[PDB]
């Protein structure tokens, strides 16, 4: 319609139409006039079409009336430019003449009838060998032509060729024949083009023969369209295809995608001059639009095809197919009209419909059911390739075709059959189309030969072999075919690639030679480059030396970007588009194009372009760009462009896998498989060696280096070093990274430890000299290969250094040290001293405090010494084994270093470490390096990237925040990701802590970033430092407590002895939160001094009693169940006994030893019966005051209000409860908030809650805890985490105390200025803007408090909970996953404290309690199943039912007794002969007794079927039942034997309504 | 599945526990579970005793049939089934490889008449049908709904409501109405399948019978053509009962199973009807008759490359042939003669049909594939009932 307005509006003008002819014909682009006259068409190709006629137009006439003229004389004008040409051949003209005066249309059909009437009449005389030279001749004649011919008649020729070398191909085949009969056979089979020499009608005079059956060609215009080369199976898909419309039937062909099956239907309709409309379906496509062109498409007989009908939705799928139906049953039939759309429309019969059936995951597809007795299935399969080989070969210059193309395909079937499988290995046709595609350029060096062919085979199969494989190429490459022994560009390149890696610091190896070699000649072909190997393979170093060899030999200047294509969004990469204002912003990939292609304004057209990507490479972004990778060249926007890129520009991959991309994508570019490292052992040290004395001339003066230098290369030979580095891998290493990317680790450092002591090399001993650098290399390298070691094998490789190393030479110790004086030169070697430490009993716990040991000194040098280097540093090891802190306090020390702390979340972003860097770093504009990013003061920066495997990976599986700070150590820059510019960091270091990648959580980090840090696994330390560390913490906090100085280290002794065995008896075996650590330890020393400095002066009973009730909040309050709960009572009363022996202690289980501060001003031990009086006083106003929510309060209770209570009174308080459900975590929480005086928030979340909303509850709570000082505690239930992010954020608010996301940017500085407001109101100013968020963050910390309550944690939801590091870490993990059977009897007696009841034969209350439990008991073991997963509830509402049964049924009975009684009064009145009868009704008032006595037990039964058994199977109940009845037949209540729970409680009135 | 689970469901409760085991390590020999002898006692048990004789035979088929005869019950005929049932609907599924659309006309014509065939097929057959569906029940006349699940978009909006409203149907004249199905395809609605009653026409014509009824029709189309074309006619029925037999036998036979119509006949004889009219009567023209035939005519539908040969092997066998053609072991046919009769010829080639009976190793004599293959199919139908019901047992 809209279209359609527009052409009877624009009528006037009439120009304005050819835009929309494009559309309604296919061919054609635009059209021809000279105003009052049409001279011709254009077509889409270019080709201009002339007419005989030049149609007349007016002012007045329609264009319906014009366009139809055209319409007829378009096709009019073809036979026309067919028969005068036609003609013209069969009068000996050349077609060399022909081609440059007709339409290819035209002379394509001409060529076919006298092609095909020539052979005609050559099959019955047997003369194909005359005709055969004389076509092949054309076909030399053709070639020739095309190289000296104008772009547009090339398209012509080329379009022409396809066809000649069909006819030659048919014909030679047909030379072959071994009878006559065998000749007819073949030809039976091609497309036979018959022209009809009898008759009128000429659009109709030309028919098509093929299996006998006929069809006539239609006089359409095709334009020149790419014609596709003609193969076997090509001809038996026209020959489907024929057999189908002979019938009337529907044309499908289903199979694999890239079988060309719609460029067929496109092709079988050009053949025979029509142009098919193709519908692309399911692209978004409307079934409206469709319908329309269905309805069009069988007024004007055309051709429909379905391209991947499959994928359609199935209410349009059905509609459509529907649809189809009737155009192919009207067919069938040849009705004249057929209705379809709910409209009579006529039917031409020419119409036909195509459907192509890509396959879907679950196999080949299939036509909806009514359309398979309406079309004709076939299946399509590759094209042997044979045939494709001989014609592309035959069209490039031949030599001999058909040889190479057998031996080519031989040969790439045999390298198929002959290699290994391997992953990104392609010996299909995509191959030799390529080796072919390869082989032009090549040709012009060498010969249209084998030669050519040999070499190309090699230029493209080889740099993707690896070793083994790389022989089957070279043996059955000669095998097949042997051309030559000398190689073009031999000398040339060689020499400038000799002088580049000289240059560079490289060493020309056999394999660093070669892949520089494979490298080079391959870019001059291919333009976009894939290099895979592992990480240090050499890659980086290939092409840096190859395009640097390049501007040596050819003069040309290269420039190159080095892009992290993972790191940036494809959004920061391409361009991205915002869905509304559609504003387009550049990217980082388009932009760097458009100084290229839009604004060349300095020198661009004799540089040399290289956009490299660093980054693991993916679909997605491959996609996104496939474009370029196509025989295109342009690159297409998402919306608005297509940016074309020239020759100069070429796009590198480095990557490390492949498993990701397709086979689509590895074939259009060029793939450089690095088999192994390009590079020696002693050969990269050599680099190395260099590349670091050339750091150090910045820095030091040249008698100095060359004295250095000297020094390094007699100290250390490779010999000794081979066996050092074979021994290496004989050993266990944390955080497994390969010998040869450890090698830059040894000498960086080596190399700044003889730097160190370069003074002391000025007037030191030569003797002596050798010792020192023998010494510090010896060490070195032994952190190097052993520092992520055990230590244990430390150790060991010591002895296999010393071993290997010169016999003679200053042997390595475990703590071996060099020493110099504090106020002379001098110099000793002496090992292991260390600074005493006291400290106050305030110290005691403080996020930065070491007990320095024999080995946090060795690890805190070790870890400097690196920084010294400036290589990264992993520090990989257990949770508590000091990783952090050894770290944190070599630099908390230090002037020249400042930390900065970034801890990483599952889903942490890029962005968190830049908005983290941006508060202690300032950018600086020098023209030096354009931007650079020092740190915002003058002396150098680390951060610390805290758990740097927790990050998860794309889909693919691939972390970007670790390829981020990967692109900080490697390039030392990166790209900013909005404004898109280089930005080069200065002087700052990359630090990380990580968990051993055995444990949970834990995520494989890529080997290409980890080559770049040094990794120092640090353990656990001893059971005698532990003990001895603990005994310094005991003595600092024992300051308060002077007249027990004397207990310090058997406390210190027990603790220690309490954590070995809690970590011994409970494992991650019988449940996953036992895991225990020095943490522990650590939280019991500080809970410990936290209870003295607020406690009553203490005796040695008192703090022994003080320390078990740490003791047991800190490793048992997480232990489930009783068997466990229990073996640590006896531990404690074991330890005690062992440690401190005292006949003093009391009951040391958890219910006896209850510590508060609710009840005394100091943090003291309280009575049982104190305390249960206190909260019920307390309960009572919490009931009263916040809502009505009447309980029980018993033993288990009182336990865990204390538990709950010391939890959100510590600094950062953070409890998850472990609950079942109605166990009363919920509630418990509510209250002791309340006792604590915090405002308790519970997420208001819903089936219909976004991040969003978690989000601004989050952001509120987190603004009122600081800028308003709030206090609050934030109660999260299992159910309120609805997705991963709403955990993620729950973690972020528990490693850091600040969730970054929601205060970044602009809500950042709004934050930053109230943040400000607020210091100042409190009175104290903070200099820095690092002075400012720290307060904010432990402000926080301090005021907000999280209880996590999870019912059920075998849940996987629940789990995740558990499982979260954060949480798990700084959380209180407590247990009340079952209600107890004294716990359930308490509950029970006061829920039944109302007593209807009376006497029973045996007490009564006691028994009615003692079955209700015994049938809890016996309930839950037999029908649920699984363990222990849910607890008490039906309980509390069996007994909620029976006090509400029991009162209705006793006031009922109470009732009908009185209904007796008033009877009886009026009985007796009256006294006749009945009326004795009736007073006699003591069988009644006698049955009254016998009935009160069931009623207790009967209510017994039915609140148990309320409860109990709503849920179970009608065998369930009855059986259930009888356990009961068994059950009250035990206890001495009576029950009714002939009961029926529907007669009991239903009421025959209600039973009716029902 | 049923006949030898529901046996075991008695015998198990009923027997003794030497009979048990005895039993269930026979039903492992015919699956893949284990190999053994049973435990043999004199006199002890005769019918166990009987089956292991079957197992140990090597013959399949019938120890599975075994479990069938023990029930002592007549296994009911569709038309009995149907005279039982008491309801006015009726879905009958099957195999795409048949159509009890021909067996209900020889049940209408034994008992009650009336039958109407209904195709859905576009608006007008689905628009022609609801209106013969609402005045047959009025009427009393039996109605055939042919292959609706093609049409079954249709069926949800107006089937659907349309049966489940008439209960009145019940009230209106006998009538009975029949739906065919395809196993092997779109799923019926559960609610409509369940309120009608379920058959499945499992009935398999033999080569020589399929034959027979594909050359049966023949002689309606009318004469067109030349005598020797009716040769040719007699040539493609034989052809394509033998492709139709081979297609069921898989894998050992055909790779998967391939479905072919009574529309790869026509597009077959199409051909040859248009071969001979545009060449000469002399036999020669038979080279190319066999490609088109074997690779656009059928091996359309056939991708893999071992089939294709399949088809291949078999024109060779039935297309090529000088004066005698032998397309089975005791039938020969020969090629027409000089007298050139086509009215003599029809009832010749007719004659020869009716002087052949099938062997008893039909699938292997006449299927030009081997003995030891049919054996090898017939013991994995075996393992496949054996394993299901012991994975059927076991579940309760
Ligand atoms: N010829 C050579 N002589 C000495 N050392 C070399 C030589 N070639 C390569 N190297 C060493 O190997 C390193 C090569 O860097 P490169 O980036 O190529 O490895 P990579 O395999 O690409 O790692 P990644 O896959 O992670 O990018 C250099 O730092 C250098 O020390
Ligand atoms: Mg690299």
């Amino acid at each position: 319609n809209d279209d359609l307005l527009k052409i009877i509006g624009s009528g006037k003008h009439h120009d304005q139409v050819s835009k929309f002819m494009k559309k309604m014909f296919g061919s054609i682009e635009s059209i021809i006039f000279l105003e009052d006259f049409i001279t011709g068409v254009r077509s889409v190709e270019g080709e201009v079409l002339n007419l005989n006629e030049k149609i007349e137009l007016k002012d007045s006439i329609q264009a319906q009336e014009w366009l139809n003229i055209l319409d007829t004389e378009i096709k009019l004008s073809v036979f026309t430019q067919f028969r005068d040409c036609l003609g013209q051949i069969k009068d000996g003209t050349d077609i060399e003449v022909v081609v440059s005066k007709y339409i290819f249309q035209a002379i394509l059909l001409s060529a076919q009838v006298m092609w095909t009437e020539l052979v005609e009449k050559c099959l019955q005389t047997n003369q194909f060998s005359k005709y055969w030279k004389e076509v092949d001749m054309k076909i030399k004649g053709l070639l020739d032509k095309l190289n000296k011919s104008s772009d547009n008649v090339k398209k012509k020729i080329e379009a022409l060729l396809v066809e000649y070398l069909h006819f030659n191909n048919v014909i030679g085949q047909l030379k072959n024949c071994s009878t006559k009969e065998e000749a007819r056979l073949l030809w039976a089979k091609v497309q036979k083009f018959y022209q009809k020499n009898d008759t009128l009608d000429d659009l109709n005079s030309v028919f098509i023969s093929q299996s006998g059956y006929l069809l006539q060609y239609k006089f359409e215009y095709i334009g020149i369209p790419e014609r596709l080369i003609y193969t076997p199976l090509l001809l038996i898909g026209f020959a489907t295809l024929t057999d189908s419309l002979h019938q009337k039937y529907g044309g499908c062909f289903f199979g694999p995608a890239g079988t060309g099956k719609t460029e067929t239907v496109k092709a079988f309709g050009q053949n025979l001059g029509r142009v098919v409309v193709v519908f692309n379906c399911d692209d978004s496509f409307d079934y409206q639009v469709l319908s329309r062109l269905l309805v069009g498409i069988t007024q004007i007989g055309a051709w429909g095809c379905f391209d991947e009908f499959n994928r359609l939705d199935e209410k349009v799928l059905s509609a459509v197919s529907a649809n189809i139906q009737q155009i192919q049953n009207g067919l069938q039939v040849g009705k004249s009209h057929i209705t379809l759309l709910e409209e009579e429309t006529p039917l031409s019969p020419h119409t036909a419909v195509f459907i192509t059936l890509n396959p879907g995951y679950n196999g080949r597809s299939e036509l909806p059911e009514n359309l398979k007795k309406s079309f004709r299935e076939f299946s399509m399969k590759s094209p042997q390739s044979g045939t494709i080989a001989e014609m592309i070969l035959q069209i490039m210059g031949f030599e001999d075709s058909k040889s190479l193309a057998s031996k080519i395909v031989h040969f790439l079937e045999l390298l198929s059959s002959k290699c290994s499988s391997m992953n990104h290995y392609h010996f299909g046709l995509r191959t030799l189309k390529g080796v072919l595609r390869n082989c032009s350029p090549l040709i012009s060096e060498f010969g249209e030969g084998e030669k050519t062919v040999v070499e190309s085979l090699k230029r493209v199969i080889l740099p993707s072999l690896g070793d083994t494989d790389e022989l089957v190429f070279k043996d059955e490459l000669s095998k097949i075919f042997d051309s030559a022994g000398t190689p073009l560009n031999s000398k040339a390149i060689v020499q400038c690639l000799k002088d580049a890696g000289q240059r560079s610091g490289f060493s020309m190896s056999e394999e660093f030679l070669k892949k520089c070699m494979q490298f080079y000649y391959m870019q001059k072909t291919q333009q976009a480059l894939i290099l895979v190997g592992k990480a240090g393979c050499g890659k980086t170093a290939t092409w840096k030396t190859v395009i640097d060899a390049m501007a040596i030999f050819d003069g040309h200047a290269n420039v190159v970007y080095v892009i992290d294509t993972k790191v940036l969004t494809k959004e920061s990469l391409y361009g991205s588009m915002l869905k509304a204002t559609l504003e387009w912003r550049d990217g980082l990939f388009t932009s760097i194009l458009r100084r290229v292609n839009d604004d060349i304004t300095g020198t661009f057209k004799n540089s040399r372009i290289w956009v490299v990507f660093d980054s693991d490479l993916d679909p997605e972004y491959v996609e996104a760009m496939n474009s370029v990778l196509d025989d295109n060249k342009i690159l297409t926007l998402p919306n608005g462009e297509r940016l074309p890129i020239p020759p100069n520009f070429r796009i590198l991959f480095e990557t490390d896998n492949l498993d990701h991309t397709t086979p689509a994508t590895i074939t259009r570019c060029g793939l450089l498989w690095f088999s192994t490292d390009v590079c020696s052992i002693s050969s990269k040290i050599d680099h190395l060696l260099n590349k670091s004395y050339e750091a150090l001339d910045n820095k030091l003066s040249m008698f100095e280096l060359d004295k250095l230098k000297d020094l390094i290369s007699d100290s250390f030979d490779m010999a000794s070093l081979t066996n050092i580095f074979t021994c290496s891998n004989d050993l266990v290493h944390i955080l497994g990274v390969r010998t040869f990317n450890k090698l830059e680790t040894a000498v960086q450092l080596a190399v700044h430890l003889i730097s160190s002591y370069r003074q002391w090399f000025q007037n030191l001993d030569d003797k002596s000299l050798k010792d020192v650098i023998t010494l510090l290399i010896k060490r070195s390298l032994l952190y190097a290969l052993a520092g992520d070691s055990t230590g244990e094998s430390q150790r060991a490789f010591i002895q296999t250094i010393n071993t290997y190393f010169g016999h003679d030479s200053q042997e390595l110790s475990d703590y071996s040290t060099i020493v110099i004086a504090n106020d002379k030169l001098s110099f000793s070697s002496f090992c292991s001293e260390i600074p005493s430490v006291s400290l106050e009993a305030h110290e005691v716990m403080r996020p930065d405090i070491v007990i320095p040991t024999i080995d946090t000194i060795k690890h805190e040098k070790i870890f400097y010494d690196l920084l010294n280097s400036k290589r990264g540093i992993i520090l990989c090891g257990p949770p508590g084994s000091g990783k952090t802190m050894i770290m944190n306090n070599a630099l908390r020390n230090s002037s020249l270093y400042d930390v900065v702390g970034i801890n990483f979340s599952k889903d942490t972003t890029t962005e968190h470490i830049l908005s983290a860097l941006h508060r202690h770093t300032n950018y600086v504009t020098t023209s030096k390096g354009l931007t650079l990013l020092p740190k915002s003061d003058i002396k150098n920066l680390v951060l610390f990237c805290d758990e740097i495997n927790l990050p998860k990976l794309d889909k693919y599986g691939s972390q970007n925040v670790v390829l981020f700070l990967r692109q900080l150590m490697e390039k030392q820059g990166f790209w900013k990701t909005p404004e898109n510019k280089w930005v080069t960091i200065e002087r700052i270091h990359i630090v990380g802590a990580c968990n051993p990648p055995t444990d949970p959580g834990r995520i494989p980090m890529s080997e290409r970033f980890t080559r770049h840090a040094a990794i120092l696994y640090l353990g656990y330390p001893s059971g005698k430092s532990l003990s001895q560390i603990y005994e310094i913490y005991y003595k600092a906090i024992f300051k308060l407590v002077p007249e027990f100085r004397s207990y310090t280290e058997p406390f210190a002794r027990a603790s220690v002895h309490l954590y070995n065995e809690c970590k011994a008896r409970y494992s991650t075996g019988l449940q996953s939160h036992y895991l225990f650590s020095p943490r522990e330890l650590t939280r019991l020393v500080r809970g410990v001094y936290t209870a003295i400095n607020t406690g009553p002066r203490q005796t040695l009973r008192s703090l022994i009693r003080l320390w078990a009730y740490e003791a047991w909040r800190i490793f048992a309050d997480r232990l489930v169940g009783v068997k466990e709960k229990n073996s640590f009572e006896q531990l404690l009363y074991e330890t005690v006994d062992k440690y401190l022996p005292n006949q003093d202690l009391g009951n040391i289980s958890s219910t006896s030893l209850l510590f508060s501060g609710l009840l005394s001003l100091d943090f003291k031990e309280v009575n049982k019966t104190d305390l249960v009086n206190f909260i019920e006083e307390r309960f009572k106003t919490f009931c009263d005051e916040e809502l009505e929510v009447p309980m029980v309060i018993h033993e288990s209770m009182v336990d865990h209000i204390l538990r709950i209570d010391r939890a959100l009174k510590q600094v950062q308080g953070h409890m998850m409860l472990i609950g079942a459900s109605r166990t009363g975590k919920t509630i418990l929480t509510r209250f002791v908030a309340w006792l604590n005086g915090l405002k308790i928030v519970q997420p208001k979340i819903h089936r219909h809650s976004n991040l969003s909303d978690f989000d601004m509850i989050l952001k509120k709570a987190i603004s009122d805890c600081s800028l308003k000082e709030s206090r609050t505690c934030l109660i999260i239930d299992e159910s309120n985490i609805l997705e991963t992010a709403f955990l993620e954020r729950m973690n972020t608010l528990l490693a850091n105390a600040d969730i970054p996301d929601l205060f970044q940017g602009e809500e950042y500085d709004k934050l930053l200025n109230n943040l400000r407001n607020k210091t100042r109101s409190l009175g104290l100013l903070l200099d820095t803007e690092q002075e400012l968020y720290d307060w904010f963050v432990g402000e926080i910390a301090k005021n907000l408090h999280v209880v996590f309550t999870i019912c059920d944690p075998t849940n996987n939801k629940s789990s995740a909970m558990i499982s979260s590091p954060a949480l798990f870490n700084r959380c209180i993990i407590n247990w009340m996953g079952d209600w107890d059977t004294k716990t359930m009897s308490q509950v029970a007696n006061n829920m039944v404290d109302v007593i209807p009841m009376e006497f029973t034969d045996f007490t009564i209350r006691d028994a009615v309690v003692n079955i209700l439990i015994h049938f809890d008991r016996n309930f839950y073991q037999k029908m649920k199943v699984g363990v222990n997963p849910r607890s008490p509830g039906y309980f509390i509402d069996g007994l909620r039912a029976l006090v509400k049964l029991v009162t209705a049924k006793y006031q009922d009975l109470q009732e009908n007794q009185r209904f007796v009684n008033v009877g009886l009064e009026k009985l007796n009145e009256s006294v006749k002969s009945l009326t004795f009868e009736k007073e006699r009704w003591l069988n009644t008032t006698k049955q009254f007794s016998k009935t009160s006595q069931e009623l207790i037990g009967n209510c017994i039964i039915s609140s148990i079927y309320e409860t109990y058994f709503g849920h179970l199977n009608e065998r369930e109940r009855a059986d259930m039942l009888v356990i009961l009845k068994r059950l009250l037949g035990k206890f001495a209540v009576k029950y009714d034997v002939n009961y029926r729970f529907i007669d009991y409680l239903v009421t025959l009135d209600e039973k009716m309504k029902w | 599945i049923m006949a030898m689970t529901m046996f075991c469901l008695y015998k198990f409760d009923i027997e003794s526990e030497q009979y048990k085991e005895a039993v269930l390590t026979m039903i492992g020999v015919l699956s893949e579970s284990s190999d053994g002898v049973p435990k043999l006692t004199v006199d002890t048990n005769n019918d166990l005793r009987y089956l292991w004789d079957y197992v140990t035979t090597k013959s399949y088929i019938s120890a599975l049939n075994w479990f069938k005869n023990e029930f002592f019950v007549d296994e009911w005929n569709i038309a009995d089934v149907v005279a039982n049932s008491d309801n006015n609907y009726f879905t009958m599924a099957s195999e795409r490889d048949v159509d009890g659309t021909f067996k209900l006309i020889e049940l209408a014509k034994a008992s009650k008449e009336s039958l109407k065939i209904i195709p859905l097929g576009s608006i007008e057959n689905l628009n022609y049908a609801q209106e013969e569906i609402s005045k047959s029940k009025i009427e009393g006349g039996w109605i055939l709904l042919q292959n609706i699940q093609m049409s079954l978009s249709w069926v949800k909006t107006y089937l659907h409501k349309h049966v489940e409203e008439t209960k009145a149907a019940e009230e209106h004249e006998k009538f009975k109405m029949f739906m065919t199905c395809h196993l092997t395809g779109d799923k019926l609605p559960a609610p409509l399948l369940q309120r009608t009653d379920r058959f499945v026409y499992e009935d398999i014509p033999g080569i020589l019978d399929t034959v027979k009824d594909l050359w049966g029709s023949q002689f309606f189309t009318g004469k067109i053509s030349g005598v020797w074309s009716v040769y040719c006619t007699f040539l493609l029925s034989w052809f394509h009962a033998l492709i139709t037999a081979r297609t069921r036998l898989v894998p050992h036979g055909f790779s998967k199973k391939y479905y072919f119509n009574d529309c790869d006949f026509q597009f077959a004889s199409v051909y040859l009807e248009n071969v001979l009219a545009t060449n000469s009567t002399n036999n020669i023209p038979w080279a190319q008759v066999r490609d088109h035939i074997a690779t656009i005519v059928y091996g359309g539908k056939i991708d893999e490359e071992k089939d294709l040969e399949v088809v291949a092997k078999l024109c060779a066998h039935v297309f090529c042939g000088s004066d005698n053609l032998q397309i089975v072991p005791g039938v020969r046919i020969p090629q027409p003669l000089l007298q050139q009769s086509e009215e003599e010829e029809r009832a010749r080639l007719t004659a020869i049909l009716s002087n052949t009976i099938e062997p008893a190793d039909s699938l292997s004599s006449w299927l030009q594939l081997p003995r030891e293959s049919i054996l090898n199919y017939e013991r994995l139908q075996a393992k496949e009932v054996a394993s299901s019901t012991e994975q059927l047992l076991q579940e309760m």
